[PDB]
C-alpha cells in the first residue's frame, strides 16, 4: 500500500483495522488475523472399521502440526493431502471416481476400502453415455 | 363482439420464448460461538460456561441450514440418471441449439447463455463461509447432459431408457399434445425454425442489455452478505458498559466489576448472535420452499410437456431448456401462441336427412356460403363427410341446428 | 398511537372488483382462449361442449340436456348465497387471521 | 449504545409491508387487459346475475 | 425483548400468508384460467368451470 504521511493505520473492510505503519521504522505492514477453523472427523461405520480421517475446514497444512497445544498428527501420518475445503489427514488420494460415499466438500468424497483405508477421491457425476 | 353464432379462429402462430428465475441455494456459513462472544481471553470463557449449551444450539442450527442447502441442490440438479453428449453432428432439420448448447472453446465448459448469466451477478471473527459439495462444473455437466437427453431423446429418457428420435418428429408429438395436427409442423418447419431462432437471438439480445431481471438471484446474496456485515457491528457496542473493548476493560479493572462489565457484553452479543440464528433459520425456510418449487419445475417442464395453464410460460406449452446461475436455476420456456383470427358464424350441429351430425374433433365454421369443419386451434377447412362426424339423435331436440348436405365418400365409388 | 401506523393498500377494493369482473367477463365471454393468447369469441353452450368433451363425455349430451343442466345450474347458483348467509361461521378463515 | 436493532426490526416491518402488495398483485392481476360482457345477457338459458 | 417476539411472529405469521397466497395464485391460473384434469384441485367431482 501507499499511505498519505498523516495516516498511521487503514480500515479496508470498513469496520476493522487490516494495516499499520511500521513502529520500529517508516514502512507499513498489514495485518492477517491468526488462523483457526472447525475440525471434522471422517468415519465409516464405527463397528466396520476404527481408523478415521481428520479434516482441519479451511486452513493450509504448512500450519496444522505445531499451533495447538491430547492426540498428535505427525507429518508422516499420511500423505496430508490438500483439499480445497482444508487440510486432510489420514487418507490417500485415488484418481478413480466413484458416487459420493462421504460428503467433504468441493466435489470431494471419502470412502473405505481395504495404503490408508480412507481414500478420498472427485465425485463421479454418473456413467458416461451417448445416444 | 360477443355473438351466439359467431366465432373466431386463428389463421397463424407464433413461438415465443421466455424467461423464468429462480433461486435454488443460499451461502453456507458457520460462526464459532466462544470466539465471536470473545477473542483470546480466559475470564470470558469462565464467565461464559454459566450459560449452559446455547453454542450447541446454535451450531446445530447453522449444520442443518448447511446440509439442507447441499440437499437442495443435489434434489434440483441431479434428475438424470447417465450423462449423455450430443454427437458432433448439428443437423436439426433447421433449428440452431448454439446459444444454449456448451462451448469447448471457453476455458470453462459454459453455454453463452451461462456465461452472460454468471458475468452479470456480482470474516476474521469465528465466522467462516464452507464451500459447497457441488462445484460450477459439476452443475453445468448436469445442465448439459438434460439439455442433451431432451434434444435427442424427448421425454422419453425421463421415464426409462433413452430412445433417439429425429426432432422434427419430437416437434409433430408436441404439437399434437397441444391440441394441433401433424401436418401443420410438416408443412411449415421451415416457417418454425425460423421463428425459434430468432426468439432464441431475441431473449439473449434481451437479457444481455439489462441485469434487473436477474434481480431475484442477485438480491439474495446482498441479503445473506447484509446479515454479516451487522453482525460484526455488533462487536462495537458498549451494550451499557465501559468500553466496547474485551481487552482494555480486562486490563484496567479488577475482577469483581470488571465481571459485571463482562456479563453486559456477553449478555449483549448473545442476542445479537440468536437474533443472527434465526434470521438465517427463517430465510432458509424461504429458500427451501423456493427450490422445492423448482424442482417441480424442472421436473415436469423439462423432462415431459405440462398441460397445466400458466406453469411453464405464458400460452400453450411446448418445452423448456434448464441453465445454471450462481446460487439459481433459469428456465427457457418454448410456448404457442396464435396470432392472426378471422370471424366465423356457427352451428352446433347439421340436420341432413332428419338427423343431427355432430363434429368428431373440430368446429363446423360457415363462410357465408358453405360449410366446413376445422379445427379449434387453426383455420383449416374441409368438406363435411360422414367420416369427421359422427349421428345421434334427431332434428328437433338441438337449438340452433343448420340446414346443409353431408358427403358419403363412398357413394361415388359405388355409382363408378 | 404509540409508534404504529397502518399503511393503506396499494390497491384500493373497486380495483379488485373490477379485475375479478374482467377475468369473470373474459372467460364468460372466450372460455379459456383468453388466458394464451388474444381473446376469442364463442357462443357459451358450444364452451360448455368443449368442456364435457374435456371430462370424457361426448357434445351430445349436453346439446340434447342443454335446458336441464341450464336450470340446476341456476338453482345451485341460487342456492350459494342462502348457504353462505345462513352459516354465520362460513367466513372464519379470514376472521381468524 | 445497543447497536443496530431496531434498524434491523424497522426493515424487516417494510419488508413484510412490501411483500403483502406483492401477494395482492401476484393473485389478482393475471390479465392484460379488461373486457366487458355485451349489453345483452343472452347466454341461452344461464343466468349470471 | 417483547418488541423482537413480536416481529418474531409478524415473520412467520407472513410466511404463512405468503404460502396462502402462492396457493391461491396458482388455483386462479389453472382453475379458473382453464380446465384442470388434477382430483379434488378445483373441488369434488370432475370439474368443469
Ligand atoms: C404467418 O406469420 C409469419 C410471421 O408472423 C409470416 O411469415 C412472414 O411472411 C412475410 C410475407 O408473408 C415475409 O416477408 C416474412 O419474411 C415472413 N417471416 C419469416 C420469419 O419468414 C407468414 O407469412 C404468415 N403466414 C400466413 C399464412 O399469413
Ligand atoms: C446458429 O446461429 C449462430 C449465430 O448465433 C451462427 O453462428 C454464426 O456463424 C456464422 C458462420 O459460421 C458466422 O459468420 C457468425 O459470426 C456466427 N455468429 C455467432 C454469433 O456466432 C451459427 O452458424 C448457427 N448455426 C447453424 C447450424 O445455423
Ligand atoms: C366460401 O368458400 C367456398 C369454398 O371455397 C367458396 O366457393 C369457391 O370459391 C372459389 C373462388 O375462390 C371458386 O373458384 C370455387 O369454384 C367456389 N366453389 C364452388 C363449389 O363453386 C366461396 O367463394 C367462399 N365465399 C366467400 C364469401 O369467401
Ligand atoms: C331445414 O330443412 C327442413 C326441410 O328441408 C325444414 O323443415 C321444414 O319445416 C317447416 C316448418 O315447420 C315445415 O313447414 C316444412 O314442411 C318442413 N320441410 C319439410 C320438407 O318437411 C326445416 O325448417 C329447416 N330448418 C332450418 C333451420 O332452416
Ligand atoms: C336471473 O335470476 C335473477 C334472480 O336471481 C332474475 O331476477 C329476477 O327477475 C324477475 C323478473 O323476471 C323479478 O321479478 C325478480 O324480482 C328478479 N329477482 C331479483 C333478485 O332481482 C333475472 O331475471 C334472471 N335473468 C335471467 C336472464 O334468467
Ligand atoms: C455391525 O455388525 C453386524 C454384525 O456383527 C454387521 O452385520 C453389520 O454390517 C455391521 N455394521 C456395518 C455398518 O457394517
Ligand atoms: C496454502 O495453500 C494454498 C492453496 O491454495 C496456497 O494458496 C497458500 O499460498 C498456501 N500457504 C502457504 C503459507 O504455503
Ligand atoms: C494419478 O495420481 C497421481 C498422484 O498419485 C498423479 O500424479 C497422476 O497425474 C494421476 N494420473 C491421472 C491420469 O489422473
Ligand atoms: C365478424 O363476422 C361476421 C360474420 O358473421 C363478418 O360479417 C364481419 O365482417 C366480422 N367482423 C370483422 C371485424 O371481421
Ligand atoms: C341468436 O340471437 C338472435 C337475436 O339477435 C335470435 O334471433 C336467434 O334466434 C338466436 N339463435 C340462437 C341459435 O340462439
Amino acid at each position: 500500500k501507499k499511505f498519505l504521511p498523516f495516516q498511521q493505520f487503514g480500515r479496508d473492510i470498513a469496520d476493522t483495522t487490516d494495516a499499520v505503519r511500521d513502529p520500529q521504522t517508516l514502512e507499513i505492514l498489514d495485518i492477517t488475523p491468526c488462523s483457526f477453523g472447525g475440525v471434522s472427523v471422517i468415519t465409516p461405520g464405527t463397528n466396520t472399521s476404527n481408523q478415521v480421517a481428520v479434516l482441519y475446514q479451511g486452513v493450509n497444512c504448512t500450519e496444522v502440526p505445531v499451533a495447538i497445544h491430547t492426540w498428535r498428527v505427525y507429518s508422516t501420518g499420511s500423505n496430508v493431502f490438500q483439499t480445497r475445503a482444508g487440510c486432510l489427514i489420514g487418507a490417500e488420494h485415488v484418481n478413480n471416481s466413484y458416487e459420493c460415499d462421504i460428503p467433504i466438500g468441493a466435489g470431494i468424497c471419502a470412502s473405505y476400502q481395504t495404503s490408508q483405508s480412507i481414500i478420498a477421491y472427485t465425485m463421479s457425476l454418473g456413467a458416461e453415455n451417448s445416444v | 363482439a360477443y355473438s351466439n353464432n359467431s366465432i373466431a379462429i386463428p389463421t397463424n402462430f407464433t413461438i415465443s420464448v421466455t424467461t423464468e428465475i429462480l433461486p435454488v441455494s443460499m451461502t453456507k456459513t458457520s460462526v464459532d460461538c466462544t470466539m465471536y462472544i470473545c477473542g483470546d481471553s480466559t475470564e470470558c470463557s469462565n464467565l461464559l460456561l454459566q450459560y449452559g449449551s446455547f453454542c450447541t444450539q446454535l451450531n446445530r442450527a447453522l449444520t442443518g441450514i448447511a446440509v439442507e442447502q447441499d440437499k437442495n441442490t443435489q434434489e434440483v440438479f441431479a434428475q438424470v440418471k447417465q450423462i449423455y453428449k450430443t454427437p458432433p453432428i448439428k443437423d436439426f432439420g433447421g433449428f440452431n441449439f448454439s446459444q444454449i448448447l456448451p462451448d469447448p472453446s471457453k476455458p470453462s465448459k459454459r453455454s453463452p447463455i451461462e456465461d452472460l448469466l454468471f458475468n452479470k451477478v456480482t470474516k476474521f471473527n469465528g465466522l467462516t463461509v464452507l464451500p459447497p459439495l457441488l462445484t460450477d462444473e459439476m452443475i453445468a455437466q448436469y445442465t448439459s447432459a438434460l439439455l442433451a437427453g431432451t434434444i435427442t431423446s424427448g421425454w422419453t429418457f425421463g421415464a426409462g431408457p433413452a430412445l433417439q428420435i429425429p426432432f422434427p418428429m419430437q416437434m409433430a408429438y408436441r404439437f399434437n399434445g397441444i391440441g394441433v395436427t401433424q401436418n401443420v409442423l410438416y408443412e411449415n418447419q421451415k416457417l418454425i425454425a425460423n421463428q425459434f431462432n430468432s426468439a432464441i437471438g431475441k431473449i439473449q439480445d434481451s437479457l444481455s442489455s439489462t441485469p434487473s431481471a436477474l434481480g431475484k438471484l442477485q438480491d439474495v446474496v446482498n441479503q445473506n452478505a447484509q446479515a454479516l456485515n451487522t453482525l460484526v457491528k455488533q462487536l462495537s457496542s458498549n451494550f451499557g458498559a465501559i468500553s466496547s473493548v474485551l481487552n482494555d476493560i480486562l486490563s484496567r479493572l479488577d475482577p469483581p466489576e470488571a465481571e459485571v462489565q463482562i456479563d453486559r457484553l456477553i449478555t449483549g452479543r448473545l442476542q445479537s448472535l440468536q437474533t443472527y440464528v434465526t434470521q438465517q433459520l427463517i430465510r432458509a425456510a424461504e429458500i427451501r420452499a423456493s427450490a422445492n418449487l423448482a424442482a417441480t419445475k424442472m421436473s415436469e417442464c423439462v423432462l415431459g410437456q405440462s398441460k397445466r395453464v400458466d406453469f411453464c410460460g405464458k400460452g400453450y406449452h411446448l418445452m423448456s431448456f434448464p441453465q445454471s446461475a450462481p446460487h439459481g436455476v433459469v428456465f427457457l420456456h418454448v410456448t404457442y401462441v396464435p396470432a392472426q383470427e378471422k370471424n366465423f358464424t356457427t352451428a352446433p350441429a347439421i340436420c341432413h336427412d332428419g338427423k343431427a351430425h355432430f363434429p368428431r374433433e373440430g368446429v363446423f365454421v360457415s363462410n357465408g356460403t358453405h360449410w366446413f369443419v376445422t379445427q379449434r386451434n387453426f383455420y383449416e377447412p374441409q368438406i363435411i363427410t360422414t367420416d369427421n362426424t359422427f349421428v345421434s339423435g334427431n332434428c328437433d331436440v338441438v337449438i340452433g341446428i343448420v340446414n346443409n348436405t353431408v358427403y358419403d365418400p363412398l357413394q361415388p365409388e359405388l355409382d363408378s
